[PDB]
RNA sequence: AAUUCCUUGUCGGGUAAGUUCCGACCUGCACGAAUGGCGUAAUGAUGGCCAGGCUGUCUCCACCCGAGACUCAGUGAAAUU
RNA sequence: GCUCGCCGGAAGACCAAGGGUUCCUGUCCAACGUUAAUCGGGGCAGGGUGAGUCGACCCCUAAGGCGAGGCCGAAAGGCGUAGUCGAUGGGAAACAGGUUAAUAUUCCUGUACUUGGUGUUACUGCGAAGGGGGGACGGAGAAGGCUAUGUUGGCCGGGCGACGGUUGUCCCGGUUUAAGCGUGUAGGCUGGUUUUCCAGGCAAAUCCGGAAAAUCAAGGCUGAGGCGUGAUGACGAGGCACUACGGUGCUGAAGCAACAAAUGCCCUGCUUCCAGGAAAAGCCUCUAAGCAUCAGGUAACAUCAAAUCGUACCCCAAACCGACACAGGUGGUCAGGUAGAGAAUACCAAGGCGCUUGAGAGAACUCGGGUGAAGGAACUAGGCAAAAUGGUGCCGUAACUUCGGGAGAAGGCACGCUGAUAUGUAGGUGAGGUCCCUCGCGGAUGGAGCUGAAAUCAGUCGAAGAUACCAGCUGGCUGCAACUGUUUAUUAAAAACACAGCACUGUGCAAACACGAAAGUGGACGUAUACGGUGUGACGCCUGCCCGGUGCCGGAAGGUUAAUU
RNA sequence: AGGACCGAACCGACUAAUGUUGAAAAAUUAGCGGAUGACUUGUGGCUGGGGGUGAAAGGCCAAUCAAACCGGGAGAUAGCU
C-alpha cells in the first residue's frame, strides 16, 4: 500500500513509500541473473549521448520471459520479486518439468497461481495467447509488436492495452498512450494488467532520492551562458525567444516523428 | 598544495611508452622524428 | 517593495535626537499571477534593525611578558640607476 | 656523560606509491649545508639486499584496451565477433627464538606446512572447449560470546633510604612463550535417509531441478576463543670468570590468578530497510564423443622438484610532488598509562627530538599575548576585533507550527574533600562445595574472592569545587531562498545553480534524441505509471483577460511557385 | 528510522590578523561549515580543442582558457611606436 512518512526531519516531510509486503524478502534466482554495468549516457565513443544520468545503486539485470514460448505446460508462481530493472513487479514461476523463469507480474496474480501459455490455454490473467485466440474488447499486457520476437508493449508498472477489433489477419489495438495501433493477429499477448498500480504514486521526497536511481542534475538552459544554450544569459531573467532545445529544435508542438516506414499500422496518432 | 604532477610509472608507461608509441601511425611518426633529431632517448621506457 | 525618480513621501512606533529599521496609508515615475502572485513552520558561516550580557572598540591610553627592530661576530640579497 | 625542554592518534613504529644507494664502515672538508664544522642525506673508497611459504611472475576475470575474419569509410582509418590483454578484486603453503657495523617470516636453531613430477603396492569407471553446485558479494542497526590489551593481587629477585618517618597495608623490576597438530565449545544455517517416475539444464547424465511414496527423528555443514600438545625447550630480571671497559661463554629464580576490556574476532552471521546490493577461474560433482585383461582415478609409502625477479634505505619526509635541507601536499597498518563520553584535551610510557647562525642590549615602532581605575559601543560604514557564554543532573520553558518542531527556548538550583549508611552498598563477575548427567569445553545449586557506581545524611577547607586544558552568548522584528546540498582552484558561497513537487510538449520502439561522412553505440537489454526537451521550483490558498503580432499545430478551395518537359 | 542533532579523524574555506622581493606563484594563526551521505578517499580506465566536461561561474581541461599546448604556413599583416 501507499504510506506517507512522518515529518522527522526535512527530506522525509513529503516523502510517500509504496511498501508491497508480498514481495520476496531475500536474494532473487541466481541462474537467471546477469551482470549490468552503468554506461552513465555514454555510448562507444564516450561522449554523453543522453544526459542526467549517472551514479545510483547498483543492480543486476533479471532475465525476464518477455517471448513466453513454453506451450501446453503449467507453470506455478512460487513468489514475488522486486526488480530494480523496472517498475513493475516480477514474478518467478516453477514450471511442471522443473524449469524456472521470470515474467512481468499481472495485477492480480499471487503465490500459488496457475499460469500456461499457447492457444489451448485458457483466458485468464497471466496467460499468453496469440491475437487469434484472444476475444474482442478484452484487456492484455505485454503484447507483441512482431510474431515470436518478444513482448514490447505495455510492460510498465500499470500499463495495459485494449483490442477493439480484428479485421482478419490484423488486430486494432488501443496503446494506452492513445495509439489505435494495429499489429498482425499471431503475436502473443498476456492476459490482464500489469499490477503495480500504485507505483505511480511514489514521492521521492527529496534530491537524494533522484540520485539512487541514478538522475543527474538538470540545468535550465536559461541560467546558462548563450555559447552553451540557446537560451543563453542576458543580465537577470530575459528569455526573449521561442523555447527550443539545447540543439535547436522547438519542443512546444513541433511533432519529431519521421520514421514514414510503417504508416500502416498508425490509424490514430493520439488526444 | 597538491601539484600538476603525480608519477606513477604504470600510467607513465602506459601514455608515452614504446609500445604506446608504436600503437598508432602518429606516435610511430614521433618516434621517427626523434630518431631524426638523434635523441638519445627516444621515449619514457626507463 | 531586492521594484518609488521626485523622496529623508506622510502618519505612528522605537531613540534626548532614527536618510536605516518596524507598522500603516496608496499619488504603483516604472508590482502582478508557473521568465509564477501572495503567505509560510523549520533551516541559513545569507541582508537589515533593536535589546540584555560583555568588554581597551572608544573617552584615553598605561604597564608588563615574548619575537623583531638596535649593538657585536659569521654568511650575505633585491627592486632601481 | 649529567641535567633541562618538546612530541607522544606522533614530531613514535611498519609499508604501498615515488625516489634509486640517500643504507653500513673507513677516510677527506675545497665546493654543497643560508654561520663554524673535526660533523652530514657532501667528496672518495670498500662493504651491504641470501625465500617452495612475503611480493611480483603465474591461473582468473571487472571497467576498459587491442582485435583473425567481418561491417563501414576518399586515403589515413572507425566499430566490433571469435579471441587475447587488462587489478584497484578471486586463487596452494612458516611460525617462534637467536644472529650482522649494515639483510632476514629470506641466514642459523627448533618445530611445521602446501602444490606438482616420478616410482611401488592395493583398490578401481576414467574421460570436456559441455551441464550443475560452489566461489558470490548492499546499507543500517542490535546485542551476546571472546581475544588483543590493561589494572590489581599473588609469586620471585633486589632494596631499607643524601633531610623528619620508612621491616611494612612499604619501594623498584620481572612474572614472556608462536605457527602447527588434537579436541570441535559460545553460537549460526539446514529436517535426514531409501526407492520409483519426469515436456527442464542446447546432446547425454547416477549430478541439478521437478513429482509421488515409505521410513526415522537425530543428520550434516559452519564456527571465534578456551584447553592439551608443541615446550625436560626457548626466553627470562639479575649473577659468575673472561672483560681492548668494545662485549661474549656458562648459570639464570618466579613465569600464576582475578577483574576490566575493544573500533579487532565469532560475523561473508543475526535483525531490519529499499535505493535491491561484480565477473571468471581454482575447488566439488555430472556425464558426451572416446579408452577398457589398457589408459586413467582413489589411498598409502618412497623419492624428486618448487624456477625467475623484488628484498638495502627514506616513505606525513631534508631521500616522494612543490626550482630550496621549502611552516604546503601525500594512501594503508599498529593504537600503552592517569583524568575523560572519546582516536577531543592535559600530563606521561615505549620511542624520537630541541626544528643548521649565535652573543648582547632591554629605545621608538611593528608583530603574538597578559592585566586594568571610572565609564560601558560614546568606536565604527557595521559590536570588525576583543571580551563574554561554555559541562553533567534535576526543575522549568513563550509566540508560532506543516504537530515533527520551536527547545539545549529563556531561567533557576546542586557540584570539592572526609566519614557513615555499607569496616565497598545496588549492580556486574564468579571459585570451592553439593546435586544431576546422553560422565562433557555439561546443567542446576552455591556463594568465597575480585570489581564497583549512584544517592542520602553529617562534618570540613578555600575568595572561588563543571576550579587547569577542554567547553553553546541569548532574546525581539523583518527581506530573500523552502530545506540537506552545489558554485567562479587563486579578491564574489549569495537572494545565484541543484532540489523534491508541478505543468506543457515530443516520443509506438529499428522510439524521439544524441555521438558518428558510415558501420554502429548510447537512450535501454528500457516500452507511455517509460524516455527526451523546456519552464516553474517544498507545502498552503491560487494562477485572471488577450490568438492582432511571432512560433507551433491543423485545413483544403483559390492565387503564386523549382528542377523537369 | 533520518540528504536528523552535538562533535574529532576526514573533506571543506565564512571572518579577522599576519604575510605581500612571503616559510608558501593563495599559505600560517585564532575562530568557522559538513561530518551515514547529492559523503569522502586509493588504484586503474574513458571523454580532446570550436571539442570535452560542467548541481552553470564562461567554471575547469597539467601554476596557461570568451576557444589548451607543441610544431608548421611564417620573416602572417601592422597607413602604428
Amino acid at each position: 500500500a501507499v504510506v506517507k512518512c512522518k515529518p522527522t526531519s526535512p527530506g522525509r516531510r513529503h516523502v510517500v513509500k509504496v511498501v508491497n509486503p508480498e514481495l520476496h524478502k531475500g536474494k532473487p534466482f541466481a541462474p537467471l541473473l546477469e551482470k549490468n554495468s552503468k554506461s552513465g549516457g555514454r555510448n562507444n565513443n564516450g561522449r554523453i549521448t543522453t544526459r542526467h544520468i549517472g551514479g545510483g545503486h547498483k543492480q543486476a539485470y533479471r532475465i525476464v520471459d518477455f517471448k513466453r514460448n513454453k506451450d501446453g505446460i503449467p507453470a506455478v508462481v512460487e513468489r514475488l520479486e522486486y526488480d530494480p530493472n523496472r517498475s513493475a513487479n516480477i514474478a518467478l514461476v516453477l514450471y511442471k518439468d522443473g524449469e524456472r523463469r521470470y515474467i512481468l507480474a499481472p495485477k492480480g496474480l499471487k503465490a500459488g497461481d496457475q499460469i500456461q501459455s499457447g492457444v489451448d490455454a485458457a483466458i485468464k490473467p497471466g496467460n499468453t495467447l496469440p491475437m487469434r485466440n484472444i476475444p474482442v474488447g478484452s484487456t492484455v499486457h505485454n503484447v507483441e509488436m512482431k510474431p515470436g520476437k518478444g513482448g514490447q508493449l505495455a510492460r510498465s508498472a500499470g500499463t495495459y492495452v485494449q483490442i477493439v477489433a480484428r479485421d482478419g489477419a490484423y488486430v486494432t489495438l488501443r496503446l494506452r498512450s492513445g495509439e489505435m495501433r494495429k499489429v498482425e493477429a499471431d503475436c502473443r499477448a498476456t492476459l490482464g494488467e500489469v499490477g503495480n498500480a500504485e507505483h505511480m504514486l511514489r514521492v521521492l521526497g527529496k534530491a537524494g532520492a533522484a540520485r539512487w536511481r541514478g538522475v543527474r542534475p538538470t540545468v535550465r538552459g536559461t541560467a546558462m551562458n548563450p555559447v552553451d544554450h540557446p537560451h543563453g544569459g542576458g543580465e537577470g531573467r530575459n528569455f526573449g525567444k521561442h523555447p527550443v532545445t539545447p540543439w535547436g529544435v522547438q519542443t512546444k508542438g513541433k511533432k519529431t516523428r519521421s520514421n514514414k516506414r510503417t504508416d500502416k499500422f498508425i490509424v490514430r496518432r493520439r488526444s | 598544495m597538491k601539484r600538476t604532477f603525480q608519477p606513477s610509472v604504470l600510467k607513465r608507461n602506459r601514455s608515452h611508452g614504446f609500445r604506446a608509441r608504436m600503437a598508432t601511425k602518429n606516435g610511430r611518426q614521433v618516434l621517427a622524428r626523434r630518431r631524426a633529431k638523434g635523441r638519445a632517448r627516444l621515449t619514457v621506457s626507463k
